């Protein structure tokens, strides 16, 4: 049948809206997300006139830092800066546009060269990222070769090296579904078909007895992808309803306030998704947001945490007060301040990303992972995850 | 309303920089705005740029004068 997640509660929606107003006032370049924007546009939620300026700064920053800074955007993001111009119903364009787009090309090919004749290497980002340049490129008319688009089709298909999650399968299929609807590769044509069907099955097989796509956190971008196609033979409707109800009781447990994760899902909310970016409809009304008036409670609570690394020696093991209602974050900033204790995050879109503990900086496929008590990795970053009080918050450096 | 090293506009009146005025493409508003290539690489015809040999003919300019996307189209 066909996927479809029939409407929720207009105030359930706003309330999302709400968590996403805030950064549309902060154009720091370090702040900037394209994905914010898109996510906001593909909703039936508004900010007025200050998405334009928002798409301004997008414009300012990524234009002359990629073209000329601090911290210039990664090619990633970029991807996500042609999205947002889809989004606001524009071609990249002119001398500028042109550039920026050969960069990405350029990004796409020497991933391509990292990967190898042979498959066995890996991305020096991600297969994520490399899907998501290609679809980026796609939405503009923008062609790679065969052999671009091969790499992707080899990590999906039968008999495929290594093992995905559902968000970078889901990446994959909008990636290819862009390529099916504007014929782009048809040397490629009938293997994009099929794998397509590839990644519809195995985000299917994927769904957990709760109803989620893997995780809570992949299940809006599984959605947008199964929401672009027929599933013939399959049961898809069931599995999205069942995945509606998993979806509505995170969103009901507050699951949902990192601004990244609002804006891949906030498009599901609105029957939308980044492949209505090809014929984007710009002027469609949208339900203007105002700022939430709500009072914030101030805890009188202390919780201890216990922070632990094992990674290091000699290993680091302590018990921090914070308030309650902290993020891991603020656990990590007292531990420093007791002494005994550093760290270190760079910017994403997601947030801060957690680079380096007590001077050790993860190296090539590596990473410091954040778990929980019992040997449960954390389904948020450190941002974002409150610890309750008695926990305790491992950051483990793991090789992927 | 706007900065001396920054640009003006005229209908948003959001400042713009002038490494951008005005460079032939419509950034505002209104309008008032040798080193041996790789194998399998491809050198720029005005100049030393190199790009893919795949990028030759695929509809978009990556050369700065153009020069991968004439001669299309051929045939075979
Ligand atoms: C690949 C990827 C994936 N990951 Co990771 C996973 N598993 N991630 C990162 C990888 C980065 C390295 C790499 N080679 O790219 C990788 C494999 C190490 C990984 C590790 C993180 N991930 C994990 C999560 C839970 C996040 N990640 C996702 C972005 C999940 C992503 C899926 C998704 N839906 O996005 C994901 C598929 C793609 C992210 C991307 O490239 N976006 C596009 C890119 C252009 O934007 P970007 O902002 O510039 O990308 C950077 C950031 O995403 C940063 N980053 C990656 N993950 C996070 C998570 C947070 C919380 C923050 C603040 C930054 C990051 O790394 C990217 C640069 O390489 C998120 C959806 C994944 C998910 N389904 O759970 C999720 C995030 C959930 C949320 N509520 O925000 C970890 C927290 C796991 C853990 N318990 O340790 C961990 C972060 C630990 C830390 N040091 O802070
Ligand atoms: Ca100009
Ligand atoms: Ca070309």
């Amino acid at each position: 049948e066909m996927c479809e997640i029939p409407e929720m509660d207009s105030h359930l929606v706003e309330k999302l809206g709400q968590h996403l107003l805030p950064w549309m006032d902060r154009l720091s370049l370090e702040h900037l997300n394209p994905s914010i924007y898109v996510g906001l546009r593909l909703s039936s939620l508004q900010a007025g006139t200050k998405e334009d300026l928002y798409l301004h700064s997008l414009k300012l920053g990524y234009q002359q830092c990629l073209l000329g800074c601090q911290g210039k955007p990664s090619m990633g993001q970029l991807a996500l800066y042609l999205l947002a111009l889809r989004a606001n119903c524009e071609f990249v364009r002119g001398h500028k546009g042109d550039r920026l787009v050969s960069q990405l090309k350029w990004f796409l090919e020497d991933e391509k060269r990292a990967i190898g004749h042979d498959h066995k290497g890996h991305p020096h980002t991600s297969y994520y990222q490399y899907g998501l340049g290609i679809l980026a490129l796609c939405l503009h008319q923008k062609r790679v070769h065969d052999s671009v688009v091969d790499k992707l089709l080899y990590a999906v298909e039968p008999f495929h090296q290594g093992h995905h999650s559902v968000d970078t399968a889901a990446m994959a299929g909008l990636a290819f579904t862009c390529l099916k609807r504007s014929n782009f590769n048809p040397g490629r044509r009938q293997r994009i078909t099929m794998a397509i069907r590839t990644v519809q099955e195995e985000i299917l097989k994927a769904q957990t007895p709760e109803g989620h796509f893997g995780n809570v956190y992949s299940t809006p971008l599984a959605l947008q992808f199964l929401m672009t196609s027929p599933m013939r033979g399959a049961e898809l409707g069931t599995a999205c309803l069942k995945a509606r109800v998993a979806l509505l009781a995170s969103l009901q447990d507050g699951a949902f306030q990192n601004a990244l994760m609002i804006s891949q899902l906030l498009p599901v909310l609105n029957h939308k998704t980044y492949i209505d970016l090809i014929f984007p409809d710009c002027l469609a009304p949208r339900v203007m947001l105002e700022p939430a008036a709500e009072t914030i409670p101030q805890t009188q609570e202390i919780i201890s945490v216990t922070l632990q690394v094992l990674s290091l020696l000699p290993p680091y093991r302590q018990s921090i007060s914070v308030l309650a209602g902290s993020t891991v974050e603020d656990v990590l900033k007292k531990a420093h301040e007791l002494g005994g204790f550093t760290y270190e995050t760079q910017a994403s879109l997601s947030g801060p990303y957690l680079t380096s503990v007590m001077g050790k900086a993860a190296g090539e496929r590596e990473f410091w992972q954040l778990l929980r008590d019992p040997n449960t990795p954390l389904l948020q970053g450190i941002a974002d995850y409150r610890p309750k009080d008695g926990e305790t918050i491992e950051l483990r450096l793991v090789s992927w | 309303s706007c900065p001396p090293t920054k640009f003006q506009c005229r209908t948003s009146g959001l400042c713009v920089p002038l490494t951008w005025r005005c460079d032939r493409d419509l950034d505002c508003s209104d309008g008032s705005d040798r080193l041996a290539c790789l194998a399998g690489e491809l050198r720029c015809t005005l100049s030393d740029d190199c790009i893919p040999l795949t990028w030759r003919c695929d509809g978009h300019p990556d050369c700065p004068d153009s020069s991968d996307e004439l001669g299309c189209g051929t045939n075979e």
